[PDB]
């Protein structure tokens, strides 16, 4: 990149890198039930919801 | 002695419904026991229940 910015006056390259720190949650304790419900039929096969 | 009749007042009534997708099928119907019905069309159509 530095060789090429000084043979190259209007034409120009850049690097750049970032970190990342992601945090994941919520409000209130309430804010994270979750439920689901599940079926077994007489042949074996399920359903879910 | 000899038989009978049920002569209940509404008569069979029903409707199949195909999906268009995973050959899900609905059926409407008038029915006293779902689980036949469910049954015998999953062996017709030979698909699991």
């Amino acid at each position: 990149v530095e060789k090429f910015n000084a043979e190259n006056y209007w034409k120009k390259k850049g690097l750049a890198m970032v970190p990342l720190k992601f945090p994941v949650g919520l409000g209130s304790r309430a804010a994270g039930q979750a439920a689901a419900l599940v079926h077994i039929y007489l042949d074996g096969s399920v359903l879910v919801t | 002695m000899g038989g009978q009749e049920h002569f209940y007042m509404e008569t069979q009534s029903m409707l199949v419904v195909p999906k268009g997708e995973d050959q899900e099928m609905d059926v409407y119907v008038s029915t006293q026991f779902p689980k036949y019905i469910q049954d015998i069309v999953a062996s017709t159509l030979k698909l699991p229940a």
